[PDB]
RNA sequence: GCGAUCAGAUACCGCCCUAGUUCUAACCAUAAACGAUGCCAGCUAGCAAUUGGGUGUAGCUACUUUUAUGGCUCUCUCAGUCGCUUCCGGGAAACCAAAGCUUUUUGGGCUCCGGGGGAAGUAUGGUUGCAAAGCUGAAACUUAAAGGAAUUGACGGAAGGGCACC
């Protein structure tokens, strides 16, 4: 069915920038989308998210700014114990400076570079650019 | 874009849409400005001062480029219940 | 009996009637006198041909405006022709005919009361 | 626009041709009536869904006779198409 | 302030049958449809007609050469209508078989280049159209409900049928331009009568003697 | 090394000479579409070094059968943020070289530097990764660390020296024996460095009111003018 | 390469359809895969109609007709011609085309 | 086994016709068992068909005094199988609305299979089978190509036009 429904939301987000669009109903969000979502906020990536009770699962309308040239997800999310951030960082990210990768970190569903402030590794779920 | 001491260097910055945020690449010739000319208020008597709004090749491809001036013109004002 | 006249006795004669159209008559005895001395054509047998294939094209210019040969008088005299049909009349009253969601839509635009029927 | 939202907000027209499931908040085009039998003071309140071979208070008259989108009302009966 | 749909105007939109659209719809061009009649016919809103020919209108100006914007129809029914756009407002005239590179050959003799297309119809028009978003031209165009708004920036929605919307459009068009920077100025109407931009028409042509002399009988 | 008194077609051409435009960076931004090598040849073309890179001969059979055609394939560029790249069919050597050169001009495409982090000393590379394909192979730029100078294969080399790309890391795909594929797939890889909606470049501006409009009255008329 | 979208004949959620057998060759080919052309002819072809109508009794008559709806194998089809050898391009456009109007059906 | 054809016919072709086709109780487990395309979920394009259901029909027709009912169109919508034309992506192209989202060496979940061409679906052993066979399935050794595509020519006892008293 949907084992990780987080990848199903974020590549429907893709598939809308890909028409230009600038919005997409998102199906069945989680937490760990929510989480996501937020962390995508923060650096201004998309426009407002709104979370729409349905008594079923939660279903999502993302706002698009369109800053976004493609977000992928991490199942398996591989343990990182601190010094694999470097290396995964490097592959998928178009450059040093900038694009977030984003874990699943012991304090919350944070940035690469917030888990760095931190100091806390984790399991990885994203890449956003 | 800028170098050590404040200069900016590399050659240009492009302009983008004023719909999807999107540069124009500068051989995407399927790129369109439109100027369209403000009113000396009353009535006709038509003087300068362009509203001017650009729009990719990827909008008017997707066949929607006249729409995105209805929305944009209608932010400027001079349309009414678009 | 068979034949269309080749591009170098087609295409003098196209271009000839471009410059020259005015001097170029129906009549092939001046107009082979004219491809002479306008043009430096060799030999009598191809200088009568060109002249001669311009006579032909003259001949249908002269019935109704022939294409690909506009001396633009031709254009000058369409803004001349244009012929106004007078009186150009909304009919009968009006005329009122509605299709009637059309009139829906026309009262709440237009304060504007304009007849309408919502009509046979 | 191939930027064309607004579906936080979306359009009346639009969502009432769509479907029942296809909505931001999908919401049950299922609804509620009285039935009255002119014989009987009694009110029950049947489904045009219906779910039940509906037999009124004590009289097995028949009420409804269901069909597999809309049961039929059947004959004879006047309803309300409110929540009493 | 006048500038919004003047009513005078609108008796004229009305006779000249433009509220007619094409049938079948097409998503692009949901917008520019109110209503559905019934016998499928869609009615096209007037009001958003009429913004759209003040649009375009306005999109003619401010390229400061009038001439260097072409006018476009393949169609017989705007070639009379194309012409006399040219007649008015400077804008050069492209009439019929577009040759194509117009704008695509320096080597071609008809090497043209539009600051502006306005276009009749975009399914028979579809090569200048192509070739115009080949070399950066602004494309306005004349649009069925079927209409490819693809390479379109502004639709004026006539009703391309024929008759007598696209003639009246035309003139709608050209008449805006004379009264923004043409000098017509303070829009009170029009002493040259909109059934000039018309096709004149019949193939196989009744050859009738201009100079109105009733035609009573042999 | 002209020596042609160039006569404009178009109206753009008609900016270059009157030095109404002095940068092709214009023409880039209002993305105007250079017909002209005339253009070209003014602004940069003075400067620009043009290199063959390949000759490789092709077969085609006028009919009974066997004729031969050639092939050129050039890369022409500043060392400063330009290349144009054009391969051409032709019946001789020269004519196959000089037209090569001639469509290689009109593509001329404007090259994106960016930085390791460190903005010291003037962008040397690239900002990001940035990949494009033609026909099965592509060629994946990568930006690497100074004096790394330029890692990829002997004929890409020569493609990005044009360029002016101090340092880049490269990966190219494919069949590897197709040389020509090669080229034509590190000419989109270049081309897309713009392509990237990078977080620099988020915030618009007024924009621009096109040298095309503004000029315009002196572009349509009327000399054919001495000095 | 499948040059045929539809394989041979548009098969499309059947895939196996009861042959019929062809009669030309009376071979077997799924029913979706026979090219058919049915015969509509007079019983007493052309010239003889004007002979027959004189001879026999009843004010005018009005001919009774032949059906018969042949089903070919594509081998038998282009050996006698009813299927030429069509376009890598005109293999997709499926139109007809006649002009005329009376359909041949000869020998 | 016969008659022609053809050097041969043993074949196509023509005749007689056996096992077989069919059915029943058992085998076999394989086929282009093919839509050459795993399955389950979401998302990414217009139109008209097409299968079925449903919502409205103050639409036509069928009838009872008209109805109520039914079928079809018309309108709207799911889920089916496809087509057309365009990709708004992929591909080497042919094509593909999936062969898209297959990333910039990544994207939901999961299986199976390929990793030069032949030898070879053979050997060998195990297994299953009454048997025929089938599954599982090497290597020695051989060899620089092999395959798919499109392009242009050449060529047809593949197809349509023309042109000349060789």
């Amino acid at each position: 069915v949907r084992m990780n429904v987080l990848a199903d939301a974020l590549k429907c987000i893709n598939n809308a920038e890909k028409r230009g669009k600038r919005q997409v109903l998102l199906r069945p969000c989680s937490k760990v989308i929510i989480k996501f979502l937020t962390v995508m906020m923060k650096h201004g990536y998309i426009g407002e998210f709104e979370i729409v009770d349905d008594h079923r699962s939660g279903k999502i309308v993302v706002n698009l700014t369109g800053r976004l040239n493609k977000c992928g997800v991490i199942s398996p999310r591989f343990d990182v114990p601190i010094n694999d951030i470097e290396k995964w960082t490097n592959n998928l990210l178009p450059s040093r400076q900038f694009g977030y990768v984003v874990l699943t970190t012991s304090g919350g569903i944070m940035d690469h570079e917030e888990a760095r402030r931190k100091h806390l590794g984790g399991k990885i779920l994203g890449f956003f650019f | 874009m800028q170098n050590d001491a404040g200069e900016f260097v590399d050659l240009y910055v492009p302009r983008k849409c004023s719909a999807s945020n999107r540069i124009i690449g500068a051989k995407d010739h399927a790129s369109i400005q439109m100027n369209v000319v403000d009113v000396d208020p009353e009535t006709g008597r038509q003087t300068d001062g362009s509203k001017t709004y650009a729009i990719c090749g990827a909008i008017r491809r997707m066949g929607e480029s006249d729409d995105s001036i209805l929305r944009l013109a209608k932010a400027d004002g001079i349309v009414s219940k678009n | 009996m068979g034949r269309v006249r080749t591009k170098t006795v087609k295409k003098a004669a196209k271009v000839i009637i471009e410059k020259y159209y005015t001097r170029l008559t129906l009549d092939f005895h001046t107009n082979k006198r004219i491809c002479e001395e306008v043009a430096i054509i060799p030999t009598k047998p191809l200088r009568n041909k060109i002249a001669g294939y311009v006579t032909h094209l003259m001949g249908r210019l002269r019935h109704s405006q022939v294409r690909g040969i506009s001396i633009k008088l031709q254009e000058e005299e369409r803004e001349r022709r244009d012929n106004y049909v007078p009186a150009v009349s909304a009919l009968e009253q009006d005329i009122i005919e509605v299709d009637a969601d059309t009139k829906e839509m026309l009262k709440l635009l237009d304060f504007h009361n304009i007849r309408g029927l919502q009509l046979t | 626009m191939p930027l064309a939202k607004d579906l936080l907000h979306p359009l009346p027209a639009e969502e009432k041709r769509k479907h029942k499931l296809k909505r931001l908040v999908q919401h049950p085009n299922s609804y509620f009536m009285d039935v009255k039998c002119p014989g009987c003071y009694r009110i029950t309140t049947v489904f045009s869904h219906a779910q039940g071979v509906v037999v009124c208070a004590g009289c097995a008259t028949i009420l409804c006779q269901p069909t597999g989108g809309r049961a039929k009302l059947t004959e004879g009966c006047s309803f309300r198409r409110k929540p009493q | 302030d006048i500038l919004s749909l003047k009513e005078d105007d609108i008796t004229k939109m009305l006779v000249a049958t433009t509220h007619l659209g094409s049938e079948n719809v097409n998503f692009q061009m949901e917008q520019y449809v109110y209503k559905r009649r019934a016998d499928g016919v869609n009615i096209l809103n007037l009001g958003k007609t009429w913004e759209k020919l003040q649009l375009a209108a306005r999109a003619i100006v401010a390229i400061d050469n009038p001439s260097d914007i072409f006018v476009i129809s393949s169609r017989p029914i705007g070639q009379r209508a194309v012409l006399k756009f040219a007649k008015y407002t400077d804008t050069t005239p492209i009439a019929g078989r577009f040759t194509p590179g117009a704008f695509t050959n320096q080597i071609q003799p008809a090497f043209r280049e539009p600051r502006l297309l306005v276009v009749t119809d975009p399914n028979t028009d579809h090569q200048p159209i192509m070739e115009a978003s080949y070399v950066n031209i602004p494309v306005i165009a004349f649009t069925n409900t079927d209409s490819p708004l693809r390479y379109i920036d502004i639709a004026i929605p006539c009703n391309n049928k024929s008759a007598h919307s696209i003639g009246l459009m035309w003139w709608l068009l050209a008449r805006e331009v004379l009264r923004l920077r043409g000098t017509i100025s303070r829009s009170v109407e029009w002493p040259v009568v909109v059934d000039l931009f018309f096709y004149r028409d019949p193939e196989e042509a009744e050859k009738e003697e201009a100079a109105a002399k009733e035609l009573l009988p042999p | 090394e002209d020596s042609k008194e160039w006569v404009p077609v178009t109206k753009l051409g008609r900016l270059v000479r009157e030095g109404k435009i002095k940068s092709l960076e214009e023409i880039y931004l209002y993305s105007l579409p250079i017909k002209e090598f005339e253009i070209i040849d003014f602004f940069l073309g003075s400067s620009l070094k043009d290199e063959v890179l390949k000759i490789m001969p092709v077969q085609k059979q006028t009919r009974a059968g066997q004729r031969t055609r050639f092939k050129a394939f050039v890369a022409i560029g500043d060392n400063n943020g330009h290349i144009g790249l054009g391969v051409k069919c032709s019946k001789e050597v020269a004519t196959a070289i000089r037209g090569a050169i001639i469509l290689a001009k009109l593509s001329v495409v404007p090259v994106r530097r960016g930085y390791w982090g460190n903005k010291i000393g003037k962008p040397h590379t690239v900002p990001c990764k940035v990949t494009g394909k033609c026909g099965s192979v592509s060629v994946r730029l990568i930006p690497a660390p100074r004096g790394t100078g330029i890692v990829s294969a002997p004929v890409p080399k020569k493609l990005l020296t044009m360029a002016g790309i101090e340092d880049c890391y490269t990966s190219a795909r494919g069949s590897t024996g197709t040389l020509g594929n090669f080229a034509k797939a590190t000419y989109a890889a270049i081309a897309k460095t713009y392509a990237y909606l990078t977080p620099d470049l988020w915030k618009e501006m007024p924009l621009g009111s096109t040298p095309y409009q503004a000029y315009s009255d002196f572009l349509s008329k009327p000399t054919p003018r001495l000095h | 390469t499948k040059k045929r979208r539809n394989g041979g004949r548009n098969k499309h959620n059947r895939g196996h359809v009861k042959p019929v057998r062809c009669t030309n060759c009376a071979r077997c080919v799924p029913k979706d895969k026979a090219i058919k052309k049915f015969v509509i002819r007079n019983i007493v072809e052309a010239a003889a109609v004007r002979d027959i109508t004189e001879a026999s009794i009843w004010d005018s008559y009005v001919l009774p007709k032949l059906y018969a709806k042949l089903h070919y194998c594509v081998s038998c089809a282009i050996h006698s011609k009813v299927v030429r050898n069509r376009s890598r391009e005109a293999r997709r456009i499926r139109t007809p085309p006649l002009r005329s109007f009376p359909k041949d059906m000869a020998r």
